[PDB]
RNA sequence: GUAAAUGUGAUCGAGAGGGAAUGAGCACUGUAAUGUGCACAGGAACGAGGAAUUGCUAGUAAUCGUUAUCUCAUUAAGAAG
């Protein structure tokens, strides 16, 4: 069975690419967000992800990273991490699997409970 | 371009020697006023019998701007009737104008139904129509017959105009307008 | 005696292209709008690269003309139809662009939606329940 | 039954015999008497007006009208 | 004299179109057979030679502009001249311009043949393009 | 005036006929004898009142003589099947669905009625459609249900 | 005030500054009453429809027709 | 982004009317897309509307566009002309 792939690129290569390179793969609206540069908040989130993937060893899980950076597109640097995304009320936890690339963190969390009359 | 003579309708038709041929109608049908194109803006509607002085084919094109969507499209109406006159002049062999005159003469109902009872219940009775109302209804019926006939039928609208007008002038059962004139007169008689 | 010499050819009732049936009497343009993935606009594009007169009826076409069109459908990018004219652009699974025909459309939309659902993409969950996903308001209209 | 996309030889023959003694004729007549579609009533009618069998008497926008051998106009 | 007004447009635009094609003075845009003239249009043109009818009508716009001594014509002016009413679903129809790319290509083709001269505020005719038109009309009316 | 609504025909494999108490009807004014220009929907669930506060299912003013016209449905159903369906009362070779009570009008025609069939095997056939007065269904056990000569 | 924000490029190491555009209700408060709704912005007035009608005759507006 | 209905010629031929839900994209405004534009698809109800009910007497009613008018970074299927 074949390795995971996003828009032609293997996870081995994809996890080694700079954000500048990854930008050539993403959809148009996500590209425009990376071209217009990261906020001071987003930079701290990303530096923690890079630290965490490096620091974690063995079989023990790294601690959760929380964020209110809802519009950030998912990057190959936060694969396998547990991340809490703010729902307007609480940090809703999720694990960033490979299949989430090309989407924003807001796409995986509901700010409004489903309705059943 | 085509002519340097006297005024003819669509520059084609004679505009003379025209007879009404019902003395009850005479004063109310304008075939006098020589006009090259059935269009005038003459502001007679703001008057007591001014809508009886508008020329005949004018009254006849106004009747076409209907079914809602065609309001205001008076050029389109002129285009349509122009063609119909070619079909009719050919078919009949006589001034399209005398076909139109005779269509009106036959298609107006002479007796009608109305409520008369005032000081109690309203009971229906026959009544007698005026000259002016008689011709107003004739145009209405000729128009309504044409419109509804063409709706979802493959035939061209100018052709349907020629079918109805000939028949009406000839007083045949074939006309929608003529049949419905018989119906109204029969019901009027039933309530006599 | 005089002869007409402007008549269409002896015509077949209906013909088969794409596991789809095409009414032979129908003029080639609106007739190729029977196959899924051939809309109006793209139907005219193919016919002017296969080079068939638009005014012939579907049952007049030879085997040769039907092969010419069949070839252009399997590979539009060979006959200079540019990628911005085609159904499936920058395919997430392949990188390439391709034109999906017939039952390939539903199959591809299904395998795509199913993958999103397996990982909890909110967009795919809504389409499965019959709800809207392009920001439309759902209070007043779209009932039952 | 639906309309047709040919004028076969025996329909063609009898139309020539029928178009004489008719007065004004139009796209609809060929398509409502015989079984021809509008797209093949145009082509046949245009052919007969090149052959001098019929004559055109109007062609204003798409509205188009023809005459056969027993037409006769008004006279002054 | 203002010689252009002596003949009918629906005889002149078809007449010049043949003189263009038989000398190849303008060359079709890539994919002319499948492109639309505007985002307001529903389908691509019914005549394969639409590009030449554009070229024939562009020189007519310029001849009459020259006849009336107007200011030179701009790429924006031509785009509004050829505009139309776009269909928008469930909404009123709206006026939209022609696409510039066709017009730019025609004007650059005509520049290379010496038929059209670029001014600081628009495009203008040249002696050869005037005389072709003159010599056509002198046969066409007779 | 009182009108009984019967369902008539030849019935085979049928336990019960159920009828929606919703009738498209043609009505005639009993004052001026003019037919109402359109059919009117008479429904059992439509609640109206006479000028004397009596419940009726239809209240219509005659356009010609201004007279009020009223119709009441009396369901002749013996039972409600699934609390929804009015079981028409079997009477010999026919089914009595309802009684229509007209005041100030005549009922000239009932156009259609939505009919449901309960088979002798306990299967429901909702909203049955007649072709030329015939309806027939077969179950997975080869039991036939049919209505012939429907009126 | 024209406020400024820092943003990082894709490297998350180089920084640049961008300016926040002044738009929306936040700076267009009624000059008579601080209201945020029904502000007439025409002719460089910045006055709400309630306040306008009491002062209109002092400013010099009239109802001619 | 400087009318549209409309005028002439071609074309299409009775769900080639209609554009709703949805796919992989390509751009724009913005601090942020969730908003808007574009291309290719996809192709739902609806075939002239029950009981009732609302204006309108002449350049009026209805039709057709347009707003260097108001809202307005971007957004009119709203008002006021
Ligand atoms: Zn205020």
């Amino acid at each position: 069975f074949k390795e995971f792939s996003y828009k032609g690129v293997n996870l081995e290569t994809l996890t080694s690419m700079s954000i500048s390179e990854f930008k050539e793969l993403l959809p148009s609206k996500l590209r425009r967000s990376i071209n217009r540069g990261f906020s001071a908040a987003e930079r701290d989130f990303i530096k923690k992800c890079i630290k965490a993937r490096s620091e974690n060893t063995g079989l023990e899980r790294p601690e959760q990273i929380n964020t209110n950076t809802r519009n950030l597109p998912i990057l190959p640097t936060m694969i396998g991490l547990q991340i809490g995304v703010y729902s307007g009320r609480d940090f809703m936890p999720m694990v960033i699997k490979e299949e989430m690339l090309g989407r924003r963190l807001r796409d995986y969390v509901e700010t409004r409970k489903l309705c059943t009359h | 371009t085509e002519t340097s003579g006297d005024i003819k309708l669509f520059g084609r038709y004679p505009y003379t020697d025209l007879e009404v041929k019902d003395i009850t109608l005479e004063k109310y049908i304008n075939v006098a006023s020589k006009v090259i194109l059935p269009h005038t803006s003459s502001r007679l509607n703001t008057k007591k019998f001014g809508r009886t002085k508008i020329p005949v084919v004018e009254r006849f094109v106004n009747a076409m701007m209907r079914k809602g969507r065609n309001n205001g499209k008076k050029t389109l109406a002129m285009r349509i009737v122009k063609d119909a006159f070619f079909i009719i002049e050919g078919v009949t062999g006589q001034n399209p104008i005398q076909i139109l005159v005779d269509a009106i003469c036959n298609s107006g109902p002479r007796e009608d139904s109305a409520r008369i009872g005032k000081g109690g219940v309203m009971k229906r009775s026959s009544v007698d129509v005026s000259p002016l109302r008689r011709i107003n209804i004739a145009i209405f019926l000729l128009a309504k017959g044409v419109r509804n006939s063409t709706f979802k039928d493959i035939k061209m609208l100018p052709e349907i105009i020629a079918e109805e007008l000939i028949n009406a002038a000839k007083n045949t059962q074939s006309s929608f307008a003529v049949k419905k004139k018989e119906e109204i007169e029969r019901i009027a008689k039933s309530n006599r | 005696k005089l002869v007409f010499n402007n008549n269409p050819l002896p015509i077949q009732a209906m013909i088969r292209m794409f596991n789809t049936n095409i009414d032979g009497k129908k003029q080639i343009i609106k007739a190729l709008t029977t196959i899924r993935g051939i809309g109006d606009r793209l139907s005219l594009a193919i016919l002017r690269r296969a080079k068939i007169p638009t005014d012939k009826r579907a049952g007049e076409l030879t085997e040769d003309e039907l092969n010419e069109i069949n070839e252009v459908i399997l590979n539009p990018q060979k006959y200079d139809i540019p990628e911005w004219m085609l159904n499936h652009q920058n395919d997430p699974i392949d990188g390439t662009t391709k034109h999906l025909i017939g039952n390939q459309i539903e199959g591809t939309i299904r395998l795509w939606n199913e993958r999103g659902k397996k990982i909890g993409l909110v967009r795919a969950f809504r389409t499965s329940l019959g709800l809207k996903v392009r920001g439309q308001r759902t209070k007043s209209n779209g009932r039952g | 039954v639906k309309r047709h996309e040919r004028v076969e030889d025996d329909i063609f023959n009898k139309i020539v015999k029928d178009v004489k003694n008719m007065r004004i004729l139009t796209r609809t007549t060929l398509s409502e008497r015989y079984n021809l579609s509008l797209n093949i009533s145009i082509k046949l009618l245009r052919f007969l007006e090149e052959n001098q069998i019929i004559k055109l008497i109007s062609s204003h926008r798409g509205s188009k009208i023809y005459a056969g051998s027993k037409y006769e106009p008004l006279k002054v | 004299n203002t010689e252009i007004f002596k003949v009918r447009h629906d005889t002149f635009i078809p007449a010049l179109s043949e003189y263009l094609r038989t000398n190849k003075t303008v060359v079709p845009i890539k994919n002319f057979d499948i492109i639309k003239t505007s985002r307001g249009k529903e389908t691509s043109p019914l005549d394969i030679n639409w590009y030449y009818t554009r070229a024939a009508s562009i020189i007519r716009k310029l001849l009459i502009s020259k006849a009336k001594n107007e200011k030179p014509l701009s790429i924006v002016r031509f785009s509004s001249e050829y505009g139309c009413a776009k269909d928008r679903g469930n909404r009123p129809n709206k006026h939209v311009r022609a696409s510039k790319g066709i017009i730019i290509k025609i004007l650059n083709d005509l520049q290379e043949k010496g038929w059209v001269e670029k001014k600081e505020n628009g495009w203008t005719l040249k002696k050869e393009a005037e005389e072709v038109s003159k010599q056509l009309i002198e046969k066409l009316i007779n | 005036m009182k009108y009984n609504v019967y369902i008539e025909g030849t019935f085979s494999g049928i336990q019960s006929i159920m009828v929606e108490q919703v009738y498209p009807i043609t009505i005639k004014c009993s004052g001026c004898n003019l037919v109402h220009k359109k059919d009117v929907i008479l429904s059992i669930d439509s609640i109206n009142y006479t000028d004397k506060d009596e419940k009726v299912n239809l209240k219509v003013k005659c356009a010609s003589c201004t007279r009020q016209m009223y119709i009441l449905i009396k369901s002749m159903a013996t039972e409600l099947y699934e609390e929804k369906f009015y079981c028409a009362k079997k009477e010999d070779n026919r089914y009595l669905a309802s009684q229509l009570q007209g005041r100030g009008c005549y009922i000239e025609k009932i156009k259609d009625a939505n009919i449901h069939v309960l088979s002798e095997k306990g299967r429901i056939y909702p909203d049955i459609v007649f072709d030329e007065g015939y309806w027939r269904e077969e179950d997975n056990m080869n039991n036939t249900s049919s209505i012939e000569d429907f009126n | 005030m024209n406020k400024q924000m820092i943003k990082y490029n894709a490297d998350l190491e180089t920084t640049f500054t961008v300016e926040r555009k002044d738009f929306g209700r936040t700076n267009r408060r009624c000059r008579a009453c601080f209201a945020y709704n029904g502000v007439i912005r025409k002719y460089d007035l910045m006055i709400c429809r309630r306040c306008f009608r009491e002062y209109a005759g002092d400013i010099g507006f009239k109802i001619y027709d």
